[PDB]
């Protein structure tokens, strides 16, 4: 049917991903 | 049962390889911006600009000190800091609020950072070579200088002051 | 022992993993005190009483550093991307240049630890100029480094041979990915090859007053990004390739493997100037695209979560794991052989996070240099690899020596892996944080007691990883020399065959594996890829070399 496991994985790496990215992002422009 | 799995995983996977290279070509567009903005001056200038760090000292602009700050346009400063061990010179460097400031360090020694507390400057000085950053202090008051490059036994203490005017 | 006149090449992997492991609990015997150093605590004094010879916090930091990440984990590269392709194709490896290769490696540590251990090359394991260690630091090094060429000349062998024996057929699945992995480091190598034998040798021989800095850097990070890889590829060949079988499923493709391999080889080593965000000479343009190149670098390890996630789920419904977390449970969770690269596989979740932060070009100057680095690797390298190589000792070493694994020492695994794990995640936090606070690395914090007042939060889980980490070592070394030293032999199971899983049932796509084959033409590509990224940089600054003299400040 569908590997919903996987899918739970990358959406931790994902969400974990994007938190990390645009945390940073903010941090770069408040020290801009 | 194995082969519809197989099917299954693969599909799923060539989805979730689209949306990882969208999200990374996101990132790509997001870091381009930053490029196109004030916030890239921390970049380094990557033009080479060769010094002799033996004579560095004795003669030229980080020869004293007290003159290192120079008002090179209507609103901009270059300063010629060195980053030595262990610290830096002038101390404190003293710059004006919502000038632009040109950062030219270089190093008589060893590689030394030159990490600007509170702020994106931050770069890896080399002896032999001139680091070019440039910052807009926007907020006045005392910003602290943080070697982050190890440079021998003298490397925990060595830090440097900013003092930005109103 | 009549099995190592069958398989004489057992007894020469052996002899890379003890002295790997050997390097491993050494340079990790200064990580509590590191540990402790960025929770403001100094327990350098009592370090100094047990190890008289340690003059400083940074000749720990430096022997942690070779020892560690560089020693180690080359020798753990060397027995896992020999050996694993050495067993699939059924052949013996050339014994005589196997047997050199760990002399080399054997020779190059001893003459490089002996200035390490005087004091005399307290420079790290990046060693930048003008920070000028000893000669016999630098030579020895070379010829450390330089054993993998004579690796890479004996998989080249195996797998030419095989060709031979078997023209139409493609490579198999344990050999493509050893074939890439290392036709990428010869490539990756010789950035430091040239950085070694046109400056650093001379230099440190008294041949020449200075070195350039920014070319030397230069020249290291062309070496330096790759070598992250060349670590990384053989924990990734178990996980791909065995840990499918001890975890109960099989691997769930075999052409995304060697697709994630492939990537390796094309984009691992024209990335260096990642590391250079922060160095002055070199172009902002050539930085952008480096920046680009090493956000595709990330491509294999995204496909390797879903192809690796994917076969760990197949294992956990095999086993009767049920809805979406079923699955999980249903794994083998007391066999320390799966749960170390799981685990490992989980922190590598904000390790890679981390990564593509670091890759961003301007959110590097956010991070450059702080406790976020060491914070984000030892997710990497100290977790993901090392307990890959730990969690191989359960299978490996009995595979190797014969000698059994009990019910105690498999207990014991468990609570290794798990305290190095739980250490390792507790550090991370520490570091990460304290990174974002603008503390240093490699810096003896805790002799500035009151320099970093911000970060008293994240440095109390620095304290707690430190003593986590410790217990985890001491632990660590009891079990290995108890596996290592124990008197019962059963030649059953060095002759056993290893673990490797199977590929699921379905079709793949004969043609990309098929396209994946002409290693030739890959190679070549991937030298292409490496002249046009570092070229025009290079000859830039070979046109205006300015090298400057050397210094010793230790
Ligand atoms: C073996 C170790 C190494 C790996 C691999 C590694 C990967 C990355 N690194 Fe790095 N790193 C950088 C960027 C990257 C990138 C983008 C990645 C990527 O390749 C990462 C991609 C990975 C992912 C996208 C994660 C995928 C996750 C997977 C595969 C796990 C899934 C979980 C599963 C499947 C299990 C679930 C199962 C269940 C049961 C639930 C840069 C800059 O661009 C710097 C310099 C920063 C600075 O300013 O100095 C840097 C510096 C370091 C240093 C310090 C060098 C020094 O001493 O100065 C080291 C040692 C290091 C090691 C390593 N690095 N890195
Ligand atoms: C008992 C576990 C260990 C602990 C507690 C730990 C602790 C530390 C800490 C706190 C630092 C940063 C020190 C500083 O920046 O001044 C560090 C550095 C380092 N560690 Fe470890 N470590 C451990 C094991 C390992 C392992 C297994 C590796 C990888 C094979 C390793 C690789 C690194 C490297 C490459 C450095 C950077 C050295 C440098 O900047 O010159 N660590 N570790
Ligand atoms: C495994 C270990 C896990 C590692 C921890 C690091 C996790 C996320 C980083 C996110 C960055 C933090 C974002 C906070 C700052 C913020 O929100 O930025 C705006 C603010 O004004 C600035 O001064
Ligand atoms: C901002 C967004 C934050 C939110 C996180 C995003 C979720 C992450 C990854 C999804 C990756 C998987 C993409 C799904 C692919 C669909 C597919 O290919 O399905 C084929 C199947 O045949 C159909 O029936
Ligand atoms: C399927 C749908 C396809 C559509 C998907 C599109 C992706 C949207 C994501 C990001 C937008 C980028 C916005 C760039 C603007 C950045 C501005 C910023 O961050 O400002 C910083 C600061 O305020 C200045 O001084
Ligand atoms: C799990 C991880 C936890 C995440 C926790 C992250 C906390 C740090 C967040 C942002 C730092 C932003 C740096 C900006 C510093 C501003 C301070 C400032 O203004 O100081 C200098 C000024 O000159 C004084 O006069
Ligand atoms: C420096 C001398 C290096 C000494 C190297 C001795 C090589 C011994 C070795 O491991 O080779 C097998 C040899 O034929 C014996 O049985
Ligand atoms: C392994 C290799 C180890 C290096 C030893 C010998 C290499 C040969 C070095 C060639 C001699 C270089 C000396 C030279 O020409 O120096 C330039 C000088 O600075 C201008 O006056
Ligand atoms: C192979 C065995 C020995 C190689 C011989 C290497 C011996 C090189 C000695 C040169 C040396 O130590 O010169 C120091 C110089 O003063 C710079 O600081
Ligand atoms: C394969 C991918 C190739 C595509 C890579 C994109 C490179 C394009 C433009 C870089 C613009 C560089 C501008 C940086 C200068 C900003 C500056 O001068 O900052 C002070
Ligand atoms: C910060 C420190 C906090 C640590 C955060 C890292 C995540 C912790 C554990 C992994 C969770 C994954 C699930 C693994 C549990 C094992 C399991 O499911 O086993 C149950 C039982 O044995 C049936 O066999
Ligand atoms: C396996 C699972 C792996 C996934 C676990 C990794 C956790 C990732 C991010 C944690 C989020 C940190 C919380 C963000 C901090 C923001 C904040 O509070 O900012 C500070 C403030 O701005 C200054 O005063
Ligand atoms: C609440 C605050 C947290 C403070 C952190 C304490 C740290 C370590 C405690 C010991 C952890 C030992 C975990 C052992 C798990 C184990 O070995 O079990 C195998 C398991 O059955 C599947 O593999
Ligand atoms: C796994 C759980 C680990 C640690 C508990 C969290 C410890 C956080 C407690 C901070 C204590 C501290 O150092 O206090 C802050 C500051 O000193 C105020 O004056
Ligand atoms: C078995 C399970 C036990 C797991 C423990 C739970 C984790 C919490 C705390 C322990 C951390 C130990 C750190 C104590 C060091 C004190 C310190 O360094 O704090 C100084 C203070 O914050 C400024 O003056
Ligand atoms: C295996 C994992 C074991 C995990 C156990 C964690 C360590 C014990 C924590 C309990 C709290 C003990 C508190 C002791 C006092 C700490 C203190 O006061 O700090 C010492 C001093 O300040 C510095 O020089
Ligand atoms: C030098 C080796 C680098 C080239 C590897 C490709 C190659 O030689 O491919 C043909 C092979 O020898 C026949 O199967
Ligand atoms: Cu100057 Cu560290
Ligand atoms: O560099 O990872
Ligand atoms: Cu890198």
């Amino acid at each position: 049917e569908k590997p919903k496991g996987a899918l739970a994985v990358i959406l931790v790496l994902t969400l974990t991903i994007l938190v990390f990215w645009l945390g940073v992002y903010a941090v770069f422009f408040a020290r801009g | 049962d194995e082969h519809k799995a197989h099917k299954a995983i693969l599909a799923y996977e060539k989805g979730w390889l689209a949306f990882s290279l969208a999200m990374l070509f996101v990132f790509i567009a997001l870091i381009a911006y930053t490029l196109a903005t004030h916030t890239a001056g921390v970049i380094p200038a990557g033009k080479l600009e060769r010094v002799d760090p033996t004579t560095v000292r004795q003669e030229g602009p980080w020869a004293d000190p007290a003159q290192a700050v120079v008002q090179t346009g209507p609103n901009q400063y270059t300063v010629y800091v060195l980053a030595f061990a262990f610290g830096y010179q002038p101390n404190p460097i003293e710059v004006p609020q919502g000038a632009e400031i040109v950062f030219k360090i270089t190093s008589p020694d060893v590689i030394h950072g030159f990490h600007v507390e509170g702020t994106n400057i931050n770069v890896e000085v080399l002896p032999g070579e001139v680091s070019t950053v440039r910052y807009t202090f926007k907020r006045p008051g005392e910003y602290r200088i943080i070697c982050n490059q190890y440079c021998g036994l003298g490397h925990q203490n060595m830090f440097g002051t900013i003092v930005v005017k109103e | 022992s009549r099995v190592y006149e069958a398989y004489p090449e057992k007894k020469a992997t052996l002899y890379f993993l003890v002295l790997g492991f050997l390097a491993l609990i050494v340079g990790s015997l200064f990580g509590p005190f590191q540990a402790l150093n960025y929770g403001n605590v100094d327990a350098y004094p009592l370090l100094k009483r047990l190890l008289p010879f340690v003059q400083s916090y940074y000749q720990g930091l430096t022997l942690h550093g070779v020892l560690n990440a560089i020693v180690f984990t080359q020798l753990f590269a060397q027995a896992i991307m020999v050996y694993l392709p050495a067993r699939e194709l059924n052949m013996r490896p050339n014994m005589g240049l196997m047997w050199l290769s760990w002399w080399m490696a054997f020779i190059g540590l001893v003459v490089f630890a002996l200035p390490l251990l005087a004091n005399e090359a307290t420079v790290l394991y990046t060693f930048y100029p003008p920070l000028k260690g000893h000669w016999a630091f630098y030579l020895g090094a070379s010829v450390f480094v330089l054993s993998t060429w004579v690796s890479i000349y004996i998989v080249l062998d195996l797998w030419r041979r095989w060709k031979a024996a078997n023209p139409g057929k493609v490579t198999p699945l344990v050999t493509y990915m050893a074939v890439v992995f290392w036709l990428m480091w010869f490539l990756a190598s010789l950035g430091l090859v040239l950085e070694a034998v046109l400056f650093l040798l001379p230099w440190s021989f008294g041949l020449v007053e200075g070195v350039d800095p920014l070319v030397a850097r230069t020249l290291f990070w062309w070496t330096g990004h790759p070598i992250l890889y060349f670590w990384l590829l053989p924990a990734y060949a178990i996980i791909y390739t065995i840990l499918p079988k001890q975890a109960g499923g099989k691997l769930v493709s075999d052409p995304m493997a060697r697709l994630a391999f492939l990537l390796f080889l094309l984009l691992s080593t024209p990335v260096g100037f990642h590391h250079q965000f922060a160095d002055p000479g070199i172009d902002p343009t050539w930085k952008m695209i480096h920046s680009v190149l090493t956000l595709f670098v990330a491509v294999p390890s995204l496909m390797t979560a879903f192809t690796v996630a994917a076969s760990l789920e197949f294992a956990g419904r095999l086993r009767g794991g049920r809805g979406l977390f079923g699955w999980i449970r249903a794994l083998p969770w007391d066999n320390p052989a799966f749960v170390a690269p799981v685990l490992g596989l989980l922190g590598f979740i904000p390790g890679g996070a981390g990564g593509i932060v670091n890759a961003s070009f301007t959110l590097d100057y956010v991070v450059h240099n702080t406790a976020w680095v060491p914070g984000h690797f030892h997710l990497q390298v100290a977790s993901l690899v090392t307990l890959t190589a730990m969690g191989s000792l359960y299978w490996l070493l009995p595979n190797l020596t014969g000698k059994p694994i009990s019910d105690a020492q498999r207990r014991l695994g468990l609570a290794v892996v798990w305290l190095w794990f739980l250490g390792m995640m507790i550090m991370a936090v520490g570091l990460h944080w304290a990174g974002l606070l603008n503390v240093p690395r490699r810096a003896y914090i805790a002799q500035v007691p009151d320099a970093y007042p911000h970060a008293a939060v994240p440095m109390v889980f620095n304290v707690l990883a430190g003593i986590v980490l410790l217990v985890a070592l001491l632990l660590f070394i009891y079990g290995l020399f108890s596996v290592l030293l124990s008197r019962e032999r059963k030649p059953e199971l060095a002759e056993a065959p290893l673990p490797f899983a199977e590929v699921i049932s379905g079709p793949e796509d004969r043609r990309l594996v098929l396209a994946m084959d002409r290693i030739g033409f890959w190679f070549a590509v991937a030298a292409i890829l490496v002249v046009l990224a570092y070229g025009p940089t290079l000859v830039q600054l070979f046109g205006h070399l300015n090298p400057v003299p050397g210094w010793r400040l230790w």
